[PDB]
């Protein structure tokens, strides 16, 4: 059908169509205007509506700048939820939020799959039950904090102590060993991230898969809203359709909350909590729960997760970590002292598999292992207030093994390859703990303590102390 | 395409009729005044004004202009002060108008910029030293009021004479005589050869203020996309930030979690987003930023501060008690950050100025513990001795920028330790007699390090500074 | 209600005025045309200073000078319009009062009184005008008062929508042009020994002196009560 436009409220918008036959919420509306004379500026424009009023009147939400509309100015409605286009023709190109690529390479054909964004969550019917794992190829995350699939992760790391190197690792690790494809989607600063990808997946191929999402901190409140939601349904089609053993990855969920700080200047409604719009909660999960595994597929749309806010006690940070299942965190002080990944023993959650399953031996490894550090951080304490010569010998030795056990955690990553020249190294879990394990135990407490480093297995430590001679 | 005023209030009037008007398009009334169109209701039409209000009367009519919401650009703006209107203030008679461009349009997007790799000189040696920046970049500066940040933005500008720049100053709810002081420090030193200067003062009504910022970087985006390097400088966006709460205010809006309300981060990084450097297929400009926000009480930890922090590329932290106590200038190597900085700074101050940081940072932990406790070790006093000659080294004083081959050839001589004799007051003076001797003997040095934009050769360099202390007197 | 003067009309150059007050002259010089501040808890003498500040300026130099009582004690009015009839000095000054028993708009409007009086001294008379100013506190809450009043809503703490703009045009027709100064000694109390109430920190932007009182000094026996060490002026 047809509609007019009545009037126009900048962001909010607020356009008023006049209409016969209303569309249904969260439908999109499009604009076509041409400069009949002089004064009249052409625009093409997409709407979303968001809420019914009175007579004819609907509510829309403006995607683009509104200057140059104008009151009488004829409205087409789609007919449904603002359609992404989605599909094997769409992998491997970055994104606006509405559909078009922003990189002018090529043109998506209008014969290509396009799907709504909005979807209600899987039905409880076709969910799994959780207990498995999903191997890293990371000794440390294999070790103190593993992912459970389908799951959101957390990791709390600084710019520039390696989260790129740790997302690139894991999405090529993801696409080499599993079935799985990632998904990038950003908010905020600047995508020199862009190259890096651009170097390393291309070079695997990896990037031709991954449609990245990009709307940024330039745009209008609404695509800045809805940019996560289009970043899920390109999961959602490989989940449905594609229904192959692909875990695949999305890589935003806070930058959703993020965008819901300025959702809140989207609303123009009542206020509530400390400024928020009052749907936080209800908002933020009806993306969070679109997240999950199925018996459809084996698709887990497990996900890595950056919170920028860092502050504990604030709505929006607690509301966000409440939903949260393992956790992560990247510190500089690691990074000093050529350990990477610099993740430290904290963790969450993971105890499906272990001790849960059976996941003994696991577990007590693990304990030992955060045990031995806390230990190891008090007598370093100790050593700089009086001197470490003065320790018992059984105490000493303790430091000794630490020592071992502190270099151990480094792991030469395969997209290091470009500028350390190391090949790289995989290590299934089970084979981390089994290594792992002997270390704890004392079989190498005679070797250098400088073979410990950027190995992937127990017996290449072993050989690269022969290595050196001894 | 007439109408009337049918309200009017505190800048925010209201009209009836103007079937046809656009959103954003310039509105004017038979007083002449500007006003911008902002809400367009089912039969009234929602105006903010531009210009004195008092003249205006319900009743008064009011004519559409169609134009949306454009700003003159040309190139007889440079060496003018001008309205965020794009009205002459200092007289000198009409600017030319070579083109007329919105205000709203979108930044430059991903995919469309490039790694910063050009340097841009400020002529000071602490942050040419220590906190390099880069072309392209966006670097905030923060300090405690009366703490000379519109002294470095000055010194800087002033520097940009030698290197290719269009520099624009915007005064945002600046005092007009300090406004008039700069302007007249500006046209000597000729920094009005290339400087544009916007202005919106105290006086003028707030959206003005609120206005100035987005005209400033829109003149400045026609000399981008024309491919000259620009340098734009806002003397406060705190002002821009509160007269906008004003605005949202006054027309209803409910606030934020402070009186702010939720769109000022949308606002600002609307803003600061505008400035990239560009790549090769879009003509290769750039547009560096350097915002000023005032602090009170130098804590730093409040709403606009961290809400525009967030958005920049780094900053840098001015204290007003070192400031104070007689080190001017004066930054904490602890708040103070470039994430950009490192690949635009040319090779020969990377090497350089490598130990000079750990220097500052250890020397000072170093002397506030002496301050607090007398008795010390040799190697400690050594080092306080070295740490002192450092920060006698990275005194200015006012309205004198130093090229860079002078710093770094009189920071290799303090980190070799040829300067270690000199008694501290004497450093300076030390300073000044070595650039004359610089001038005086060692200019196949200079050369050499504008050419190759490395070290020059180490040997000759290192005789030319033990000549001079053979040459220097002391005391 | 005038529109203020133009930016080609003002004048940079600056001019040391003498007070005779040993502190200030020495610490802490005034400037002919800037805005010098006084700051302080109460009990401290910031109306002893700028009365006796008066009175020297009158004896020594003989210049015109003009007080706007915002909002001023009517008890603390009259003793100072009987300690400056005693004086001799009222007949070369001008006087005018708001008294706190007045709607806030007058006890607004007052301070744009005094300062008309100053303006027409100014541009006919031509020479170096003083301008006093009893507290801008209660200017501010005037105009706080008149807002709540006319039906806009509050921000910052209860404070106007505009804030900002009024301290600016009250604080920028204060300006030296070429013919005459109109310089200005202004007073303002600081409500929780914090500065950073909004009013105090909005008339904080535009000062190019600031001399601040502490109730230390003043229950010492030193006398005046000024702090050398946090007042500053720009012209040092
Ligand atoms: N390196 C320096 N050595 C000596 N004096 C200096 C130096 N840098 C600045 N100053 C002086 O310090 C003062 C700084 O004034 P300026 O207007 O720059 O302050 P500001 O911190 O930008 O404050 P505001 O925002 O109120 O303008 C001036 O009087 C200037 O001469
Ligand atoms: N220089 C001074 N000489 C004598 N008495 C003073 C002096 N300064 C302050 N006082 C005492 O303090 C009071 C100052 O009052 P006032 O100036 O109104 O304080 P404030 O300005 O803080 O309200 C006087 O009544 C006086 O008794
Ligand atoms: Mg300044
Ligand atoms: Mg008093």
């Amino acid at each position: 059908t047809r509609g007019r436009v009545i009037q126009v409220m900048g962001p909010v918008v607020d356009v008023k169509f006049e209409n016969g036959h209303l569309p249904a919420i969260y439908n999109a509306l499009k604009i076509q205007h041409k400069a009949r004379n002089e004064n009249e500026v052409d625009i093409d424009l997409t709407l979303e509506v968001a809420l019914h009023l009175g007579d004819d009147t609907v509510r829309t939400i403006a995607m683009a700048s509104t200057d140059g509309l104008i009151r009488g100015m004829e409205v087409i409605d789609t007919g449904a939820p603002i359609s992404v286009p989605v599909g094997e023709v769409t992998l491997g190109r970055v994104f606006n939020v509405l559909g078009e690529p922003i990189d002018l390479e090529g043109d998506i054909p209008a014969d290509a799959r396009r799907d709504p964004i909005h979807r209600p969550a899987p039905k409880f019917e076709e969910l799994a039950t959780e207990v498995e794992i999903l191997e890293t190829g990371i000794k440390v995350v294999d070790l103190l904090a593993p992912y459970i699939k389908g799951g959101k992760i957390g990791l709390f790391g600084g710019a520039g102590v390696g989260k790129t190197v740790l997302i690139q690792e894991l999405i090529h690790n993801i696409a080499q060993e599993h079935g799985g494809i990632s998904v990038f989607a950003g908010v905020g600063e600047r995508t020199r991230e862009g190259n890096d990808l651009y170097h390393e997946m291309k070079d695997s191929g990896v990037i031709s898969k991954t449609a990245m999402v990009f709307g940024q901190m330039n745009e209008p409140p609404g695509a800045r809203m809805r940019v996560a939601l289009t970043g899920l349904t390109m999961a959602e089609y490989f989940r449905d359709e594609q229904g192959q053993d692909v875990l695949l990855f999305i890589d935003n969920i806070f930058r959703f909350t993020q965008a819901g700080s300025e959702v809140s200047a989207l609303l123009g409604r009542m206020p509530s909590a400390v400024g928020y719009q009052p749907t936080l909660a209800t908002e933020m999960g009806q993306l969070q729960e679109r997240i999950t595994s199925t018996a459809k597929g084996s698709i887990t749309s497990i996900q890595a997760i950056y919170v920028p806010a860092d502050d504990y006690t604030d709505p929006a940070p607690a509301t966000t970590f409440s939903h949260l299942d393992a956790t992560t965190n990247l510190e500089r002080k690691l990074a000093e002292m050529g350990i990477y990944p610099a993740v430290d023993p904290l963790a969450s959650t993971s105890r499906a598999l272990a001790p849960e399953i059976v996941g003994e031996e696991h577990y007590q490894v693990a304990r030992k292992v955060q045990q031995t550090l806390q230990r190891y951080k008090e007598l370093q304490d100790i050593i700089a207030i009086l001197g470490m010569d003065e320790l018992s010998d059984e105490d000493k030795l303790v430091v000794h093994r630490a020592r071992r056990i502190q270099f151990f955690l480094s792991q030469n990553f395969h997209v290091a390859e470009q500028f350390t020249g190391q090949p790289g190294s995989y290590v299934p879990v089970k084979e981390t703990v089994r290594g792992f394990k002997e270390i704890l135990e004392g079989k190498y407490d005679h070797l250098p303590e400088d073979a410990f480093r950027l190995v992937g297995r127990i017996e290449e430590v072993v050989e690269k102390a022969k290595a050196m001679g001894v | 395409d007439v109408g009337t005023v049918i309200q009017v209030g505190d800048g925010i009037a209201r009209a009836h009729g103007l079937d046809n008007v656009m959103s954003g398009e310039l509105v004017e009334f038979a007083n002449g005044v500007m006003g911008m169109a902002l809400n367009l209701e089912e039969n009234n039409v929602g105006i903010v004004i531009l210009g004195p209000y008092t003249g205006i009367k319900e009743g008064d009519e009011v004519r559409r202009t169609g134009r949306i919401m454009e700003v003159p650009v040309g190139e007889a703006l440079i060496g003018r002060v001008v309205n965020p209107l794009g009205q002459p203030v200092d007289g000198l008679g009409p600017v030319e108008t070579t083109e007329t461009r919105p205000i709203e349009s979108r930044a430059p997007g991903v995919m469309d910029r490039r790694s910063v790799h050009e340097p841009l000189q400020t002529g000071i040696k602490a942050i040419d030293a220590l906190v390099p920046i880069g072309r392209g970049q966006r670097e905030l500066i923060i300090g405690d009021r009366q703490t000379g940040k519109t002294s470095v933005a000055i010194d800087t500008i002033i520097n940009q004479k030698d290197q290719n720049m269009i520099s624009i100053y915007v005064a945002i709810g600046q005092k007009e005589s300090t406004v008039r002081t700069v302007v007249e420090t500006l046209r000597k030193h000729g920094a009005l050869d290339y400087t544009i200067v916007v202005t919106a003062s105290a006086s003028q009504p707030a959206p003005l203020l609120f206005l100035a910022p987005y005209a400033g970087v829109a003149m400045g985006e026609y000399f981008m996309y024309k491919g000259k390097h620009v340098l734009v400088v806002y003397d406060d966006l705190s002002k821009q930030a509160a007269a906008y709460r004003e605005l949202s205010l006054l027309l209803r809006r409910p606030p934020g979690r402070e009186a702010y309300p939720g769109d000022i981060f949308y606002l600002h990084s609307r803003l600061l987003e505008r400035a990239a450097k560009l790549s090769d297929a879009k003509g290769g400009g750039s547009l560096t930023a350097l915002p000023f926000v005032e602090t009170q009480a130098g804590d730093i930890s409040a709403y606009i501060p961290t809400n525009v922090i967030s958005i920049t590329d780094g900053q840098i932290f001015l204290q007003s008690d070192l400031f104070f106590s007689g080190v001017r200038p004066a930054i904490n190597a602890g708040l103070s950050v470039s994430r950009v900085g490192g690949a635009a700074q040319i090779k020969a101050m990377k090497k350089v100025a490598g130990t000079l940081r750990l220097d500052l940072a250890a020397y000072r932990e170093l002397e506030a513990f002496a301050q607090f406790g007398s008795d010390l070790d040799k190697a400690t006093q050594a080092k306080l001795a070295r740490g002192a000659r450092t920060v006698e080294v990275l005194k200015q004083d006012l309205h004198q920028p130093i090229p860079v081959e002078k710093q770094v050839l009189i920071i290799y001589a303090l980190t070799r330790g040829f300067l270690d004799d000199i008694p501290v007051e004497d450093v300076r003076r030390f300073e000044k007699e070595f650039y004359l001797f610089l001038d005086q003997n060692g200019q196949h040095l200079l050369e050499h390090i504008r050419t190759t934009k490395d070290l020059p050769n180490e040997d000759d360099l290192n005789k030319a500074i033990e000549a001079f202390k053979k040459t220097f007197v002391v005391s």
